[PDB]
């Protein structure tokens, strides 16, 4: 037995195997145990190596042989993973056979530096009225989806993926956006069901699923987002665009905490290791928009965080907020009232997306940012005087609040969006009741499609509002409202 | 008339207050709970550091 | 003929190296491992005995092998110092990262240096006009002082610095050094595009600011040290060039955080909240070098991250005493759409003193402060029971405080996208007078909204008439 | 021959584990061959753990460590006045050698039970609020406590500055030599403080001991004890010294760093188990010596920093239990325009009135209890009350009494200036005066009494007491001024 290429197990417990030999091993090299279970050389010491396991401890005994692999932790990458569901190490879990890899990338890849980047200016269209109008996301950005349990976090990301069906059926490769969805810590059934939804809406052919679910070993959960970013990165490095959802990072952090405490690293705040920030920061730095010279690709990140009791000041929330380029905060209070998406506009922001917004939306979003989250000034005070001036903003406010509502699985085209907002901002809804704003919107879009389709087409094709189209839009709006 | 106006205004102002109070009670029951958890953890870390040496 | 050892142990950022000879590299020396791509640098941290040293790597240690050859450079990490650093972008190890060729500097200085002695200290009480209302009024910045911006995540630290660079950088005469520690690589891109576009860095021409980066993608070793690199350059300007130097750092907390990431791996027993036992002295050794001395002057702005919005966390708290001026940003405040989100009752200055700013300035600042304070002591009662249950005195003070509150807000030029409004700037003398008048009850008839996001008092008058039409 | 020398076994973090040094004493000074000095704190079977008094960058494995044969000591003596030294008494003002009467060890047994006498001589701080409500005696430990940037140093600083009234004389019994201990402050902050003492000509009777923020934890830990010794000389030779520890919070942090790196198992909040002892032995050394011992004293003003108003925190709770009372400074009072921001309710001086010039004691009757009765009422006024004649008046009186306790920094006052003010206040010769004008009253009035009724002020300074004759003169004199 070569002790250079090979090892003998000294001990195993707490997700670590202590191994003797493997003298030629590299730090962070993947290893193989007798049972076929894999590991990662984490700490090389005089006279032994400490290996973190990617499975149950049952699958490793004392005295067993361990084989070197040659390879730092890596994964298959390339357009051949499209339509596929894999585990954190890249192994298919969808019943469909060997993955078709263009090649292999490390799990841990260094972020694009200061030079190879350019500011985001290309829209990521979500098809969500509230997000596209008020927290516009640009290709290369990082935008946190954050909020309590059961507040629509996943819905927001999933509508975004379903929405890409719009361009991923065209030919123009630059407008396309491939999707990597990472499930970390979720239930197997949630993810199975999610994939079936994707299949049913025909979204699956442009998306990749990477799953490390609830009963799997902490390191597989720790690892999944990293192997998913290299999968995402392939598109970035080859002049194409990929969206990556990390659902969710809260659970990644928890798994990382499990590993650190069993590794006997000192518990800090909320028991997380000191490096739990570096955990996320290195991951998320890999999202970017690249320069002309680097082929202009982009990886856009939508990490998901789960607050407890709505507290965005906890350690992990604030860590991620101090990394991403903004947050979409979802309030449980709005969610229970029926306001869904429950986007708390006061607390939501996109730091770089404004540039990348579609002009049409930008133009009918005049101050909507300021006004709405400020109607919130009056609204909170309202329930001391039956005022004159501030009775108007209470009626407009209430309207735009309904306009922003949106059914699930129903992402809407920009040119379907801008009229609804124009019709809100200019007060053509002021007269219509609350209970009918829902029906108004479906009936109004029908009207526009059948009768004023020339104009929608112009919004879609130029993305701007010429004074003439602006005036023509005023025309068609007034007509419908009157009846 | 001034009395019945006053008495109606009391029951009305107090309704808004008890409502507004409960809201703070809700916001502080949450902070309480955070702090309580933090207290148990932080105490445990001292026991832990102490045990390791 | 060099000094070589082999790698004995690898745990994360920490690499242990054995040497075959009696002679062993000094603590703080830079070592080298030749790899497939480039060179990995390690910094000696401690001597473990039995001829083995412990080091902290400056880059990832993926791929290292026990037995791998280690080279001693016989010196610490060194950086290009001098004018040749201006308009360049540099590493923790002093290599360029803007692909513009070698920094052809005449000298290279070690990043670890001893702080200037008590004898070398040079104190002054000289105001630094910022054109930002709250700062200029309630807690003045000091030329050659140490200014620090405290904020939770997203509350406005970086926008603030960019406004200060926007105000002070072009008209300073001297040279700036910006150091990014543990921040967004993209933010570096946003700034290198900025200093180019404004001309403060000119590709072909001449440049006033050197940039040094060690962002949040970087392993801990690099995050720890990158501030000492950006400082060593700042010190060469201060000393030999007798330059009045501006030093910006975003963000100084990241330095200490990087220290805790490795502390465990170094064998230390954790102090409070999991931080390194040496948190304070590590910070003293860094802070104390960032000072204005007898040979030259250093005005320094530091972004200071506040973990979990907890200003009692050892890191930010230990930072306070090092600063001559502190602006504390509040989430609660910023959530009222008040930007800058400066807490006017928690930001402080050495220079808030009548013998510096004049009694009129002092008296206004203090009455403003008393006014705001009254509102604070009342908030609970205002929120539970409303305005009705205040005495008239109080009702008026509360009415007034809220007008001051909003008047302290100001449209920055660099937040034009989020304000929708052009960036205004207010001369100190105007801030003093404008506030003086509000207190004097001269603007009570004006609705609250006219003070929100404007410049001086002329601007209120304007916006009040704009609303009344 | 490993009895006087040793070899460095391992080194880092300002800590060295040494082989040999077989005869070394616990707490002994050592010299490393590379220059740096150290202190043996751990003596174990096969080795010695040593804390470095400087950088360890130059220490190497195998390096030779030498016994000094000395327990850590310092130069002490009158020669040290006007100077600034480090923890080991090395001069750091570039003014050359110190000349010392001798050397005392850092750690010194405190006065036992027999050799003491009750505090009875005032430390006149010059501050109305303190001197009236929390008077400090010669030999008392009075804690100064509060959050960052609340006035803590400004309380101690105005005491040192005030000692000028007596330090300029030859009368040695009345003089109060000052010692200020900067621990973990930044050097610039200290330069700024010795710049101010200079401008007030107070440096000539002060000694600065600075273990500032960039210095090795063993230097910060040691600074208070070696600074007690410097101060003890005055005490041990019929003189008097005030000692300011600025601040002990930062010293406790340094001791913690020391102990964890020595791998001594920590206690609460990672502090060493004996962190209470650390502070108690320091402050027990402040003391008022008995006549058979020359009658000298050491008064200590230790400074503690609380976080978020948290006085129940570990270290602040420790020190509170050691001292003879505290001055609680509060940010909320600071911003209402109360300076010094002293919380009167929470602040005591335990030695109490036994350490207060009699005249002040008389005129400040139940000022402290009254001010409590005032806030008892300023509490009932909140829910929109309407008070009877007694309550509305005392509410007016206290509101003005509070106003009279405001005071500028670097503007300390003599008892004979203090007394008339407190006198006018408590009696009600200020009630029928508009509130916003008590400040200009204070200076107009003290000038008035200096020109018209000057013989009175002269009397109080000399005789430190009042009789019916002094009372009625002043009562007649104040009543005069009220009509401008
Ligand atoms: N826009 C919407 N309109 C109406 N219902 C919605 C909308 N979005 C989500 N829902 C429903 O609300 C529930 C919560 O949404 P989901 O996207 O699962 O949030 P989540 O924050 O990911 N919850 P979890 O991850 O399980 O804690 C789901 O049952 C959705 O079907
Ligand atoms: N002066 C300002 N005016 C208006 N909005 C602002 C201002 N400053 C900050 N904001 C808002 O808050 C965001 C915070 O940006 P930034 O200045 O990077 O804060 P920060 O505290 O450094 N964030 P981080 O470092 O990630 O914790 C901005 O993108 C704006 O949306
Ligand atoms: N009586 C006073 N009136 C007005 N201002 C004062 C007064 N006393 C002190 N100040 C100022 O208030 C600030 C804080 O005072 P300082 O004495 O440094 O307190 P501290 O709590 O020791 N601060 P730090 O050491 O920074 O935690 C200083 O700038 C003083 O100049
Ligand atoms: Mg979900
Ligand atoms: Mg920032
Ligand atoms: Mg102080």
């Amino acid at each position: 037995a070569n002790l250079n290429e090979t090892g003998r197990v000294l001990a195993v417990g707490d997700g670590i195997a202590r191994v003797f030999g493997l003298n030629n091993i590299q730090a962070e090299e993947l290893v193989e145990f007798s049972s076929g279970v894999k590991g990662m050389a984490l700490n090389l010491e005089p006279g032994q190596v400490g290996i973190v396991l990617f499975g149950s401890d049952r699958l490793v005994k004392e005295g067993e042989l361990v084989k070197r692999t040659g390879n730092i932790v890596d994964v298959p990458v390339g357009p051949g993973l499209l339509g596929r569901v894999v585990d954190a190490l890249g192994n298919p879990i969808d019943g469909k056979g060997p993955i078709d890899a263009a090649g292999r990338s490390r799990a841990q890849v260094k972020a694009p530096g200061i030079l190879p980047r350019r500011s985001v200016h290309e829209p990521v269209q979500t098809g969500l009225k509230a997000v596209d109008a008020l927290v516009p996301i640009g290709r290369g950005q990082r935008e946190l989806i954050i909020g309590d349990r059961q507040t629509g976090k996943t819905a927001v990301a999933l509508d975004t993926i379903l929405n890409q069906k719009r361009w991923n059926n065209g030919s123009d490769e630059s407008k396309k956006l491939y999707c990597v969805y990472v499930a970390v810590g979720q239930k197997r059934s949630t993810v199975a069901q999610l994939v079936q939804t994707l299949e049913q809406h025909d979204a699956m052919k442009y998306s990749i699923i990477v799953a490390a679910t609830a009963s799997e070993a902490a390191p597989l959960q720790y690892l999944a987002p990293f192997t998913a970013a290299s999968i995402g990165e392939w598109f970035r490095d080859n002049g194409k665009h990929a969206l990556i959802v990390y659902d969710d990072l809260s659970k990644q952090a928890v798994a990382y905490r499990q590993l650190s405490l069993l590794l006997r690293r000192p518990p800090g705040r909320e028991a997380y290791p000191g490096d739990v920030f570096y955990l996320h920061s290195r991951l998320l730095e890999r999202a970017a928009k690249l320069s002309e010279k680097e082929g202009s690709g982009s990886l856009t990140a939508l990490p998901v965080i789960e607050t407890q009791g709505g507290d965005v000041s906890a350690y992990i929330p604030t860590n991620v907020i101090s990394i991403t380029d903004g947050q979409i905060f979802l309030e449980a209070e709005l969610f229970y009232k029926g306001i869904r998406p429950a986007i708390n506009v006061g607390l939501s922001v996109s730091r770089v997306g404004s540039a990348a917004q579609v002009k049409a939306l930008k133009q009918v979003a005049g101050s909507l940012k300021l006004f709405l989250a400020q109607y919130r000034e009056v609204a909170a005070s309202a329930q001391s005087d039956l005022d004159a001036s501030t009775k108007q903003t209470l009626v407009r406010g209430e309207r735009l609040t309904q306009l922003l509502k949106q059914n699930q699985y129903s992402p809407l085209a920009t040119e379907e969006q801008v009229p609804l907002i124009y019709a809100g901002v200019n007060g053509h809804l002021d007269g219509i009741e609350l209970s009918r704003i829902g029906e108004f919107e479906s009936s109004f879009l029908s009207y526009l499609k059948s009768n004023h389709n020339e104009l929608l087409t112009e919004i879609r094709e130029k993305g701007e509002l010429s004074k003439e189209l602006l005036a023509s839009l005023k025309s068609a709006t007034e007509s419908f409202v009157a009846t | 008339q001034g009395y019945a106006a006053e008495i109606s205004a009391r029951r009305n102002a107090m309704d808004n207050a008890s409502k507004n109070a409960g809201d703070m009670i809700n916001r502080y029951s949450i902070l309480y709970n955070r702090t309580r958890q933090a207290v148990i953890t932080n105490e445990l870390v001292d026991i832990i550091t102490g045990a390791s040496s | 003929t060099p000094i070589t050892g082999k790698v004995t142990a690898v745990i994360g950022a920490i690499v242990d190296v054995h040497f075959e000879q009696s002679e062993l590299p000094a603590i703080l020396n830079a070592l080298e491992i030749k790899t497939p791509q480039g060179k990995l640098v390690l910094e000696v941290a401690q001597h473990l005995g039995e001829n083995t040293v412990r080091t902290i790597a400056m880059d990832g240690t993926e791929g290292l092998v026990r037995g791998e050859k280690v080279l001693d450079t016989g010196g610490p990490i060194s950086v290009p110092v001098g004018r040749e650093t201006l308009g360049r972008i540099i590493n923790v190890i002093g290599e360029p990262i803007d692909e513009r060729g070698p920094i052809k500097s005449k000298l290279r200085k070690p990043i670890h240096a001893d702080p200037p002695s008590f004898a070398e200290q040079s104190t002054s009480a000289e105001i630094l006009e910022t054109g930002i209302k709250v700062v200029d009024l309630l807690a003045p910045y000091a030329r050659g002082g140490k200014i620090g911006l405290f904020g939770g995540a997203g509350v406005g630290k970086t926008v603030f610095i960019q406004e200060l660079i926007n105000n002070i950088a072009k008209a300073h005469g001297g040279f700036s050094v910006f150091t990014g520690v543990g921040e967004r690589t993209r933010e570096g891109n946003d700034l290198y595009r900025e200093m180019k576009e404004t001309g403060v860095i000119n590709l072909e021409g001449e440049s006033k600011v050197a940039l040094v980066f060690g962002q949040m993608n970087e392993p801990p070793g690099a995050r720890a040290r990158v501030a000492l690199t950006g400082l060593t350059i700042a010190e060469y300007f201060r000393d030999e060039e007798g330059q009045d130097v501006l030093l910006f750092i975003d963000n100084i907390f990241r330095f200490t955080q990087a220290g805790s990431e490795v502390s465990a791996l170094l064998g230390r027993i954790p102090s409070a909240v999991g931080y390194q036992p040496t948190l304070a002295t590590d910070m003293g050794l860094l802070q104390e070098r960032i000072t204005t001395t007898k040979k030259g002057s250093v005005t320094s702005v530091q972004a200071v991250y506040v973990p979990a919005d907890d200003l009692t966390d050892p890191a930010p708290a230990t930072t306070f005493a090092h600063l001559d001026a502190t602006t504390v940003l509040s989430r609660g405040i910023s959530e009222l759409g008040i930007y800058p989100a400066v807490d006017p009752l928690d930001s402080k200055s050495r220079l808030l003193d009548a013998a510096v700013v004049g009694q009129e300035h002092y008296d206004v600042a203090s009455k403003v402060q008393e006014t705001l304070q009254t509102y604070k002591s009342l908030q609970d009662i205002i929120a539970i029971l409303g305005m009705d249950e205040l005495s008239e005195q109080d009702k008026l003070t509360v009415e007034r405080a809220r007008k001051i509150q909003r008047f302290l807000s100001q449209p920055f030029a660099v937040a034009e996208v989020f304000t929708g409004i052009p960036g205004k700037l207010v001369r100190l003398k105007d801030t003093v007078a404008s506030f003086k008048a509000v207190l004097e009850g001269k603007y009570d008839n004006i609705p609250e909204h006219a003070f929100y996001m404007v410049g001086g008092i002329e601007d209120v008058v304007a916006k009040a008439e704009k609303l009344a039409a």
